RNA sequence: GUAUGUAUUUAUUUU
RNA sequence: AUAAAUUUUUAAG
RNA sequence: UUUUAAGAACUAGAUACUAACACAUUUUU
RNA sequence: ACGAAUCUCUUUGCCUUUUGGCUUAGAUCAAGUGUAGUAUCUGUUCUUUGUAACAACUAAUGACCUCAGAGGCUC
RNA sequence: GGAGGUCAACAUCAAGAACUGUGGGCCUUUGCCUAUAGAACUUAUAACGAACAUGGUUCUUGCCUUUUACCAGAAC
């Protein structure tokens, strides 16, 4: 079974559930957006949140050039982008 | 131990790292250091210049030339420098004669069964067929070359006794079936019933085998056609589609598998039952050829104890009298059978159609992968009739060794033929000093009765031309060694 | 290892395990549908 | 991309290398001591060496003659 | 670190249960557990015709491809997924469907089926 | 006998 | 008038 | 600007991933 | 008239991007299974005193002064 | 100077039933013969250990898909 099942076991998340209470581990490689932003919390937070986004932007920002020349492809892609680019606007806004 | 761990977990393990060889990639340099070998040569005969195209090219030539060989194909390059075809002749003789050598070796290390891989047994298994095949191929052609060995004067003897048999017992040559025959249906049944029952217990079916199935189904919703079909190509049809053989190991004996095609199966089952049914309806056997249907082999030992006690005087050591058993091997015989004469003698017994069909039908290519050969000399014992054939040729060999008179004895008169173990007077028994007589497939088992008179003389003939001062024949004598 | 991975594996219908799955839901229903039917007759 | 080879290794690249000091198996001190010299049958039918080849040899042709049966 | 392992060490506390009520208040924030989507290593049973490069897919191919629950269910209960393998030629995703009725597949999007 | 591979730059080197 | 007693497990593929 | 997910409590019960390994299957009705 | 040089084309020579291994042809061409190993989830409900009067209080930019950015005043 | 030490270093401990030194004669130092002095420790149902493990190579087996890990005998 591919680790994708390993890497989600109990027994591998109870020790990010205890890294999160005695220290600063919890990744944020992990979760998603949160869809919402204002709700977001404490600076020094939001702050990893926001490069967990301009990662991606970097990412699919050297996918848009690519001669690999699906048109369709990368529009959708595009579009994908000005939603992530509007979204890092967004949590500079909330800072 | 732990000297290595720690020492290999500052430094880092040795770069060097030589591997000895072992088992498994020993194969692998063989080949190597061949090909390097064969670079030498071919490099330090050519005059100067070129390298590495004539490099890679020499060197496949030497590959194709191996395979070649393992095929028995002769490889034969339209044009090449002799001296190079030396060279390489050389090596994969060389190549040769090791790879056989280790198809023996490993062979009789499995006879003892000690410890041979999973697929050692396989891959000698594969040597040992390529290699059986040609032995065949050659045993073929070197009877072209040297012509048959049977003779125009030993044909003509063998043809005559024969004739005079069938004569002796006032034979009628089987006739071909009827267009309408009153049994032909029952007999149909069967045929197609002894086809299907090697596939009934069958789980996975592969292609050729669904296909037969069909023929078979077919086979039943019309058996008026079927008929119709299986006799016409009686008839026409003189060629036939080439046959595989598959090798089957029993870890000691290797034994070989005949594959035939299902439609030539077909009219083979059928012609077989035939034969099979007329000739115990018109009692062409006689009693003691008895791989037989009645009696099932342990029934036969007992009956041929039983057979040997019940006649009489055996026992009595009153003057000189003994007795003897012979148990020989035919030895090789579907091996040396030949066609020119299985023509006429099935055309005694048998119609000529049926007979010349059957004649053709052994002439055939036979496959196995690369190794093909056309079968121009010996039987294929997988034929579904092989069985008919085998056991009247057997009979044909029975005559010589018992003589008219005697075989006339044991089977008695064609008006009331005996049973297995019979005569009609005691006298016609003491008559003649063979008693039993029995040929169970290969095996002849011989009975004498003998007083001091005929014995003292065949020792007298056998020493009169065997001069033996040092009473030495008992050492290359054989005998039991369970008892 | 020869022949086809997808015996192997549960989703394909072709194997034995799910085509006797298919064969028992179906029989339910048309036990349910044959009885609806007399009922209304 | 299997390839024949058409070369081998040139120990002089293993002499350059620097000693890791592994402790094999058998370079364990052994043999540490060298060793100086000083009517019937009138009715019957019929009357009465080194070749050089694997294959066409005579031990050849009883081994198959047997082990096939 | 056997392949074949019995035990695993667990912390000296470990309320298990406890354990499985707050992993599975974990398992909503994860990105890979909630993907909706799946990852299966499959065969090509009927063969194909791409519809771009029109490539052949000969008989049975390994893929890496992409198993996905159908929010259809055959019948009142039974459960149908849909497959998608890319092409080799062209990026190109191909789906198929699982008929439990008729045990045969049938298949969409971007593939022709050869006779 | 549960592959394997690529990328994961945050803190701004003198005109 | 007999006192005759073999074994036994881990990893990797 | 846009947007709604997160927490607490309750329920009954089985399902996914891997195929590198072995595949005469034989046979008693 | 031939000697000499450039361009173009044809023929011969060289051959230029000119098949890089071994083992049972490496094995096989299937309405079919066994066996071994690893890991746990889906639904529902709930949550996200009034009026009037009196008194007191409520960061950014610019300018000026002083001290070595801070303080005070005004708009 | 005596007694000791759970102190150290350097010698010696498997062989013609066997050690070493010395005197004398012959060969030409070695070696042989003869004479003399001293020999701790270990050895005859043979050995320093009144005990008792493992490893390497080579063969023979035993388990038996293959390698480590192994089964029980031998030689070095
Ligand atoms: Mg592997
Ligand atoms: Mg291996
Ligand atoms: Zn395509």
């Amino acid at each position: 079974s591919r680790n994708v099942d390993k890497a989600n076991s109990v027994l591998v998340r109870f020790q990010e559930q205890q890294a999160e209470s005695a220290g600063g581990y919890k990744d944020y490689s992990r979760y998603q957006r949160p869809r919402n932003v204002s709700k977001v919390k404490s600076i020094k937070e939001a702050n990893e949140w926001k490069r967990q986004v301009s990662k991606e932007i970097k990412q699919k920002s050297t996918r848009i050039y690519d001669p690999s020349l699906n048109e369709m492809q990368i529009a959708e892609l595009n579009d994908e982008l000005n939603n992530l680019f509007k979204e890092w606007k967004r949590w500079q806004w909330h800072i | 131990y732990i000297g290595n761990l720690i020492t290999r977990q500052f430094e880092g393990r040795s770069n060097e790292i030589v591997k000895t060889t072992t088992k498994q990639r020993l194969d692998a340099y063989y080949d190597l250091e061949l090909r390097n070998s064969v670079m030498d040569d071919i490099l330090e005969m050519m005059p100067e210049s070129i390298r590495q195209k004539k490099a890679r090219t020499i060197l496949q030539h030497l590959s194709e030339a191996w395979r070649c060989w393992k095929a028995n194909i002769p490889w034969d390059v339209p044009g090449m420098p002799a001296p190079i075809k030396k060279i390489i002749e050389r090596y994969i003789k060389s190549k040769a004669d090791a790879w056989v050598s280790a198809a023996h070796y490993n062979r009789e290390r499995i006879k003892r069964g000690a410890h041979v891989e999973k697929t050692m047994v396989k891959k000698n298994l594969g040597r040992l067929t390529r290699l059986w095949i040609k032995n065949e191929q050659e045993r073929q052609r070197q009877i072209q070359k040297n012509g048959p060995e049977i003779t125009p004067e030993e044909a003509t003897t063998i043809f005559s006794v024969m004739v005079e048999w069938l004569e002796s017992r006032s034979f009628s040559p089987i006739p071909f079936p009827p267009l309408t025959y009153k049994n032909d249906t029952k007999i149909l049944v069967l045929a197609l019933e002894d086809l299907k029952d090697v596939y009934a217990s069958k789980v996975r079916l592969n292609a050729s085998e669904r296909e037969e199935l069909a023929l078979i189904e077919e086979a039943y919703d019309n058996p008026h056609d079927t008929l119709n079909r299986i006799k016409k190509y009686l008839l026409t049809q003189r060629v036939f589609k080439p046959v595989d053989i598959t090798m089957m190991e029993n870890y000691q004996n290797i034994s070989p598998v005949y594959s035939v095609d299902p439609l030539e199966k077909i009219t083979d089952a059928y012609l077989d039952q035939y034969l099979w049914y007329e000739a115990d309806q018109r009692k062409l056997f006689p009693n003691w050829i008895k791989p037989s249907d009645s009696e099932i082999p342990p029934l036969l030992v007992y009956k041929w104890t039983q057979g040997i006690n019940n006649l009489s005087e055996i026992w009595d050591v009153s003057r000189g009298q003994s007795a003897v058993l012979l148990e020989t091997t035919l030895g090789e015989m579907a091996e040396k059978i030949d066609f020119t004469l299985l023509n006429r003698l099935l055309r005694l017994i048998v119609d000529p159609n049926i007979a010349d069909y059957i004649t053709a039908k052994n002439n055939v290519v036979i496959n196995f992968k690369d190794m093909s050969h056309v079968n121009k000399y010996g039987l294929i014992r997988g034929l579904k009739f092989a069985s008919f054939i085998f056991q009247y040729y057997g009979l044909v060999i029975d005559l010589l060794l018992l003589g008219q008179e005697r075989a006339t004895d044991l089977a008695g008169p064609a008006n009331n033929p005996n049973e297995f173990m019979q005569f009609k007077s005691k006298e016609v028994e003491k008559a003649h000093p063979i008693r039993l007589y029995t040929r169970y497939l290969d095996r002849i088992y011989m009975l004498f009765h003998f007083e001091e008179d005929e014995g003292e003389e065949l020792t007298d003939e056998y020493l009169a031309e065997n001069p033996d001062p040092n009473f030495e024949n008992s050492i290359g004598y054989n005998n039991r060694k369970c008892w | 290892g020869s022949g086809d991975l997808n015996l192997l594996k549960s989703w394909n219908p072709k194997l034995m395990k799910n085509r006797k799955k298919v064969w028992e839901t179906e029989q339910d229903l048309i036990t349910e549908q044959q009885k609806l039917n007399t009922r209304l007759k | 991309s299997h390839r024949p080879q058409l070369e081998a290794r040139s120990g002089a690249k293993a002499a350059a290398y620097t000693p890791t000091g592994i402790e094999h198996a058998r370079l364990l001190p052994g043999h540490t001591t060298l060793k100086y010299r000083k009517s019937w049958r009138k009715g019957t039918a019929f009357g009465r060496g080194y070749i050089n080849d694997m294959t066409k040899s005579e031990y050849h042709q009883e081994f198959l003659h047997k082990h096939v049966r | 670190s056997e392949r074949k392992a019995i035990n695993k060490y667990y912390p000296p506390d470990y309320n298990p249960l406890e354990a499985e009520k707050l992993s599975r208040k974990m398992a909503k924030k994860l990105k890979t557990m909630n993907k909706s989507h799946a990852s299966i290593r499959l065969m090509t049973p009927f063969s194909m015709r791409c519809l771009e490069c029109n490539e052949y897919i000969p008989k049975s191919r390994k893929f890496n491809g992409k198993k996905e629950l159908l929010k259809e269910k055959y019948l009142d209960s039974i459960k149908i997924y849909r497959l998608t393998i890319s092409c080799p030629r062209c990026a190109n995703s191909i789906a198929f469907r699982t008929d439990p009725g008729n045990s045969d597949y049938v298949m969409e999007v971007g593939g022709v089926r050869n006779y």
